[PDB]
């Protein structure tokens, strides 16, 4: 019904004086203030000045920030319905995975909108007819995981490399991917769509466990320091440790978990349901799950702040939101077009990528 | 008046048209750059820059070209200076 | 008949004798066809690099060695393309240009059958066809021998998808990379550079002319990352060489510069067409139209992105080889290709960029298309085309051309330059950076002095020396700059480093380095600026030379900054020469030290120079400076002493017991003169506090003072309540930030509050007050006998519950002007009973600000007709709430009102869609005096941050 109207966002200053001599050309060739905002410099920082605070922090509350408000600064044009987005600031770069391929851009370009990729992974050429459905990015920024229906195996790509070429095949025959993790112990692990979640030695490709559970019960799939959190559309969380190899808890949810999120310092977990409620779990001391909102849209993504101090969301319901963390207070919003499916946070909590129909939409978060 | 060298995919080409050059001792220049590869390829993943030596003056000097956003080339470069001041010392 | 061939090929490819060698660079080609990994071993190679280094000489040299040997054996069969000789919107196949390429024909069919395996294609140029490509959709061909344009069977080959599993070496530019790396798999990338820089030293130092300028110019030149890089092509340093010796032959015949690239290559085009005149004057009309009809060409070559400019594009224009080589009898032009069709490429990309540029100032000469029958790709011309607009060039041109030659684009590079200045939210520092390089480029007093005239402040950020050059070269025509910040993050940090770039030392003696001078002169620009009051060094690490000579040249007497601010800066090493500047500069009177640490010596000396009659600096801030007992000691004696300082500040270090007492005698007594004092961070204890005020009791000097983030007993709120009654207080501002204060000590406040003058400002932000004690505040504002001005009470614990009690206080009082409620959960029924009494518009409230108070969108109407006739309010805060799209559109309608005068309006714009966005814009036309931003705490009509700064 409110159809959000889509401009050129950016209008930068050299864009401006380009377009500017563009129109002189044409101009002779025939008889025969204004706002710009502040570019990416060096695909790393904006170079701007922080907003003003009522009061002064403590000596204590240093690094602990929130932000106000994002700004647009880029759209980067996938042909194609996007599904997952990741960013590894580290090296600057942005991955988008459809159905058909991964695409790589580099933020160092300074264009308002973005269409030539720096590479264009696929795979549909190896068999009759496979499509990709998830894709990870390790922490240290040196593999991607991606993952599929027809696939024979989820493959592992070498970003360290001089060149980027397929690494390791890690096999899984006739199961369809649905979610991937990684380890710190240098293991790799995937939870596809009949249950089962297996464990790869990523050094070897050799399996070393595998764990089932119910159908569908294994869509969200979080990995801490030695439990194993999963959970999916029979609306029940439930925490695998590695060594005794079962179950160990079992919590019951109104509706089915449609994302899973872990706080980074803390030890909260993040659970966001299929009626738009989130709600907060005590991952230790494991007491009761806390409902902290209430939307009428369902909630696909969810993601913690690198301090642990908010988080934000995204759904079926036009608008990307942003939570205070404590507890669970609205920050802001910001509106798109439609479904936002998909969206990922930098390490240095700079940047976030959001892709809705089949654009990437790049903000910087002011603070 | 040609000089080859192999780039990495993931540097991007906006970075290799502004570099940064210093000059040193030689004797110093070899011993602490070395003579293996993986080890310098492994510095220039965690700098995310790349550097490259020339020794071909005929005096005792070596020409060391850093390519990177400036944190990068300053981030080498001081790398770079405190190896070699503790390998002369 | 393969030995044929390969004959054949030794034959066609010999142009170079002592240019082909076993070097290790061509090792490298021949060992990267091998599997790095032992798992992967690649098929494509790409060479890329500058437009002049010898690729194409390289891809040939790599055919010859096959034609021979020792360079590739494994590979049967090699095969030459080069794209910029042949003609490709014809229809044609693979096979029928291999047969052009192969004599004989009875080979290719006995070749395809097993050799896919081992064959070799090594493709030149493919630079020029980064046009062609409709970006549409491509019909990828499988199969050879069909009939179609060249460039869809060039696509296929470069897929993989037409001859798979073979190998390709692809010889490229730099920005002819941007649709080519997405086309192929898993490529392997070799950058080709030129020669080496001691090389381009050398070579560029041997040609300058030696009168009395070489260093200056010599290095003004070595700099210059734009013109030192594009001088890798020996074709490129050759032609700076020699415009430079013809510059020193015709000594005093030029008034062209030699600094840039621009005025080189107006020497040599200009000195080159005046050699055909037999005697002076102007050139021929038929003259004028080749010229520019060659620079019109050029442009639209650089527009759509070709360099081959086939025969029909010259009859397009009509031009002719012969004209063009008798008007300038030089190497431009050159044509190339072996058939019947003909091609013709500039010398270089250079002088495209060149003609390029210079189209746009011949434009508007004359009427001159009777005579025509018709980012970083632009990053050259744009550089020329600001060159260009020097007055010699100019006045060479009208030579040339008999009439004035006035640009029409001047007025809209001014502009360009003059919009950068005046943005809303501060100034992007590479913007200014791109604008000054931009801007020296062109060596034009008037234009740059028109340029800049807006600016009024700068952010730079330095970490080349020719960023030093060229920000003091355009600093000196900012007359109107009033404030800078320059960042030098790591370029001065090292105090040392002597070393020599040649074998020789460059000029016999130097006994200064370059930076160091540079840096000179960059601070005595900065000193002889006159309206420029307020320098701050943000995150510049600084060694002690650097700090040295910028306070020996900030010690001159014209220098009249009156703000000086170190508080993210590494300066800690030259804090000796920081005091000789400040009993030298009579016009500073505002020192920011934070962040530094201060041992016994340094506070000694600080504090002797601030007793000196010399000094006028009043303002002094020190916090996170970790001070000691003794620290403490000498600033209390620095206090008691005659001083200038009217404001301190203590911050966020720990005071003792001793110090206290100490700061407490040295505060009690008569003769301290101190109006403001901020305390804030540091470590009172209700002891400390309690003897704090017990000393400040009998001070009549101090009017404002800052104690947040502290802890106070309930007895430390009945001793400054205390220290509040008595007359002669002359305390006019309290900041009580962080305090706990509970219970009945707000009682004592609005005991104070209820019959007080002289007190204007207070603010209890974080205190957990609730409805209880806004009972009794709101009552003790009632009264006519209470002059405070401001309340801020950003996050207490306040409900509805007090909310219709404000109400009342809003109708009722007569002084207050301000009201802050920051993170209090009002709702919206709070919020209704307010704007209840805020309607009726009773007082000359001037200020609310309702962020963050849960307001959702039924409180809209009320809000909307409460702001809607209410002329005396000016500024409202409403960010952090959910409103719908319907309550904001009643919103944005009580704004428009022509009642209404509001001033600041606390939204972020970008939360809500696009009608209520239209209406917002609508809002901001009919009143042009609304300023709508989300930082509503920037606004600072009064001094209402001094504590904070």
């Amino acid at each position: 019904d409110p159809q959000p109207v889509w401009d050129a966002e950016p209008q930068f200053c050299q864009g401006f004086l380009i377009q500017g001599l563009w129109e002189l050309f044409m101009d002779s060739r025939q008889k025969n203030a204004d706002k710009f905002l502040k570019p990416l410099s060096w695909g790393s920082e904006v170079l701007e000045s922080s907003c003003n605070q009522p009061s002064t922090a403590l000596w204590q509350l240093e690094r602990f920030t929130v932000p106000q408000a994002l700004q647009k600064v880029r759209v980067l044009k996938h042909q194609e319905l996007l599904l997952v987005v990741a960013v590894s600031s580290f090296t600057r770069h942005v991955f988008t995975c459809s159905q058909s391929g991964i695409k790589v851009w580099n933020l160092v370009n300074q264009v308002a909108e973005d269409r030539d990729p720096e590479s264009h992974l696929k795979c549909s050429v190896q068999d009759n007819k496979v499509y990709l459905r998830t894709c990870l990015l390790s922490s240290n920024s040196r593999t991607l995981f991606a993952g599929g229906y027809n696939l024979p195996g989820v493959i592992v790509w070498d970003l360290a490399a001089p060149s980027l070429y397929e690494k390791c095949q890690l096999p899984c025959e006739g199961l369809s991917c649905q979610a991937l993790a990684n380890t710190k112990e240098n293991m790799a692990l995937a939870g596809f769509t009949d249950g089962t979640v297996r464990i790869w030695d990523l050094r070897t490709q050799e399996i070393v466990r595998n764990l089932k559970g119910p159908t569908n019960s294994a869509r969200n799939l979080v990995v801490k320091d030695d439990n194993i959190w999963t959970g999916g559309l029979d609306a029940c969380l439930r925490c695998w440790d590695l060594r005794m190899a079962k179950v160990s808890l079992e919590h019951l949810f109104q509706s089915q978990i449609m994302s899973l999120a872990h706080s980074p310092t803390e030890d909260w977990l993040l659970l966001g349901l299929a009626n738009g409620q989130h709600c907060l779990f005590n991952s230790r001391k494991r007491d009761q799950v806390l409902t902290v909102d209430t939307k009428d849209n369902t909630i696909l993504g969810l993601k913690f702040s690198p301090n642990g101090k908010w988080w934000a969301s995204v759904g079926m319901g036009n608008f990307i939101t942003v939570h205070s963390m404590p507890t669970g207070a609205k920050l802001f919003q910001v509106p798109e077009v439609g479904p936002v499916r998909c969206f990922d946070m930098t390490e240095n909590g700079r940047l976030i990528i959001t892709g809705s129909r089949d654009c990437a939409s790049v903000y910087h978060i002011k603070y | 008046s040609l000089r080859l060298r192999t780039r990495p995919w993931w540097f991007p080409i906006q970075e290799v048209s502004n570099p940064l050059v210093l000059y040193m001792e030689a004797w110093v220049a070899e011993r602490v750059i070395g003579t293996d590869q993986a080890e310098i390829s492994e510095i220039e993943w965690m700098c995310q820059a790349l550097l490259t030596v020339d020794s071909v003056n005929s005096g005792n000097l070596a020409e060391i070209t850093i390519f990177g956003q400036p944190s990068a080339q300053t981030r080498m470069k001081n790398i770079l200076l405190n190896m070699a001041a503790w390998h002369k010392e | 008949d393969l030995q044929d061939y390969k004959a054949h090929v030794i034959a066609k490819f010999d142009t170079s004798v002592d240019l082909h060698y076993d070097s290790p660079e061509m090792k490298l080609l021949s060992d990267a066809f091998k599997p790095y990994q032992k798992t992967f071993q690649p098929h494509t190679i790409i060479l890329h690099g500058r437009p002049g280094v010898g690729k194409s000489a390289l891809a040939r040299s790599i055919v010859l060695g096959w034609a021979q040997g020792k360079l590739f054996q494994k590979m049967s069969f090699v095969i030459f393309f080069s794209v910029r000789e042949i003609k490709w919107t014809e229809k044609s196949s693979l096979a029928q240009l291999i047969a052009k390429e192969c004599p004989d024909s009875w080979d290719l069919v006995t070749k395809i059958m097993s050799q896919p395996e081992r064959l070799l294609f090594v493709i030149d140029g493919l630079d020029d066809m980064d046009s062609v490509l409709q970006h549409d959709d491509m019909t990828l061909s499988r199969d050879w021998k069909d009939e179609q344009p060249i460039y869809i069977l060039m696509y296929s080959l470069l897929r993989k998808a037409l001859l798979p599993q073979s190998f390709l070496i692809i010889t490229t530019r730099n920005t002819g990379l941007e649709k080519l790396k997405s086309m192929v798999v898993s490529p392997l990338y070799i950058l080709v550079e030129g020669l080496s820089a001691s090389r381009r030293s050398q070579l560029v130092l041997e040609n300058i002319s030696n009168e009395s300028d070489r260093i200056q110019v010599f290095h003004s030149l070595i700099e210059n990352h734009q013109l030192f890089d594009q001088c890798q092509a020996p074709s490129v340093c050759s032609l700076v060489c020699e415009a430079l010796q013809l510059q020193k032959k015709l000594g005093k015949r030029c008034t062209l510069p030699c600094q840039t690239l621009t005025g080189l290559y107006a020497t040599l085009v200009f000195h080159q067409l005046t050699l055909k005149r037999p005697s002076q004057s102007a050139l021929s009309q038929e003259e004028q139209i080749t010229l520019v009809g060659l620079c019109m060409m050029a442009a639209e070559g650089v527009w759509t992105m070709r360099s081959v400019f086939y025969d029909d594009d010259l009859k397009n224009y009509s031009l002719k080889e012969s004209e063009i080589l008798a008007l300038f009898h030089m190497n431009i032009l050159l044509q190339v290709g072996h058939n019947s069709e003909q091609c013709y490429v500039f010398s270089h990309l250079s002088l495209q960029d060149f003609f390029a540029a210079l189209y746009y100032v011949l434009e508007g000469l004359e009427e001159w298309n009777q005579h025509f029958c018709f980012d970083t790709r632009l990053l050259g011309m744009k550089r020329f085309l600001f060159g260009l607009m020097n007055k010699d060039i100019l006045k060479t041109l009208e030579v040339l051309f008999e009439y004035p030659v006035i640009p029409t684009v001047e007025q809209k590079l001014q502009h360009w330059v003059s919009l950068i200045a005046q943005q809303v939210n501060g100034t992007s520092p590479m913007d200014t950076l791109d604008a000054f390089y931009c801007l020296f480029e062109s060596q034009d007093e008037e234009f740059v002095g028109g340029a800049l005239k807006r600016f009024q402040e700068v952010w730079l950020l330095i970490n080349q020396k020719m960023d030093l050059k060229v920000s003091s070269y355009c600093l000196k025509h900012c007359q109107n700059l009033k404030a800078i910040r320059v960042d030098i993050r790591d370029l001065l940090s090292v105090d040392n480093t002597l070393e020599l770039c040649p074998v020789v030392t460059v000029q016999e003696t130097q006994c200064k380095p370059l930076l160091m001078e540079w840096w000179g002169n960059f601070c005595s620009v900065l000193g002889s600026l006159r309206n420029l009051k307020e320098l701050d060094l943000g995150d510049s690490i600084l060694s002690q030379r650097a700090m040295k000579i910028l306070c020996l040249e900030l010690r001159n007497q014209s220098c009249r900054i009156q703000k000086l601010t170190f508080k993210s800066a590494e300066v800690v090493s030259g804090l000796k020469h920081l005091w000789k500047l400040l009993f030298s500069n009579q016009n500073l009177k505002y020192l920011n030290l934070g962040n530094t640490p201060m041992k016994d010596d340094d506070m000694k000396l600080a504090c002797e120079a601030l007793k000196h009659p010399k000094c006028s600096v009043e303002t002094l801030r020190l916090d996170s400076c970790e001070l000691t007992i003794i620290g403490y000691e000498m600033i209390s004696t620095l206090l008691i002493s005659t001083t200038r300082l009217k404001c301190l500040s203590l911050a966020k270090n720990r005071v003792g017991v001793k110090s206290m007492i100490s700061l407490g005698n040295a505060l009690s007594s008569s003769m301290c003169l101190l109006q403001k004092l901020i305390l804030d961070n540091c470590g009172l204890t209700p002891a400390s506090c309690h003897l704090l005020v017990s000393a400040l009791f009998s001070n009549q000097n101090l009017t404002h003072l800052c104690l947040s983030n502290n802890s106070l007993g309930t007895e430390g709120v009945q001793q400054l309540c205390q220290f509040l009654r008595n007359p002669e207080c002359a305390l006019q501002r309290l900041i009580l930030n962080h305090c706990n204060i509970v219970d009945d000590a707000y009682g004592f406040l609005a005991m104070r509050l209820a019959n007080n003058t002289k007190l204007t400002h207070l603010s209890l932000t974080m205190n957990p007050v609730g409805d209880g004690a806004m009972k009794l505040l709101c009552e003790a504002l009632k009264e006519p006998t209470c002059y405070l001005q401001e309340l801020e009470l950003v996050d207490c614990q306040l409900t509805q519950n007090c909310c219709e009690d404000l109400a009342c206080m809003i109708t009722t009082t007569k002084h207050l002007k301000s009201l802050d409620l920051g993170n209090n959960a009002l709702g919206d029924k709070g919020v209704i009973t307010l704007c209840e009494g805020l309607k009726q518009s009773s007082s000359s409230l001037r200020r609310l600000g309702l962020g963050a108070c849960k307001l959702t969108s039924n409180c809209c109407e009320a809000l909307s007709l409460a702001i809607s006739c209410n002329p005396h309010l000016n500024s409202l805060n409403l960010v952090k709430n959910d409103f719908s799209t319907s309550g904001m559109l009643k919103l944005c309608s009580a704004f428009q009102c022509p009642v209404s005068n509001l001033g600041i309006i606390g939204l972020w714009k970008q939360e809500y869609y696009a009608r209520v966005r239209r209406q917002l814009e609508e809002v901001e036309f009919v009143k042009p005096h609304v300023v709508i931003d989300g930082d509503w705490y920037a606004s600072d009509e009064d001094d209402r941050n001094w504590w904070k700064n």
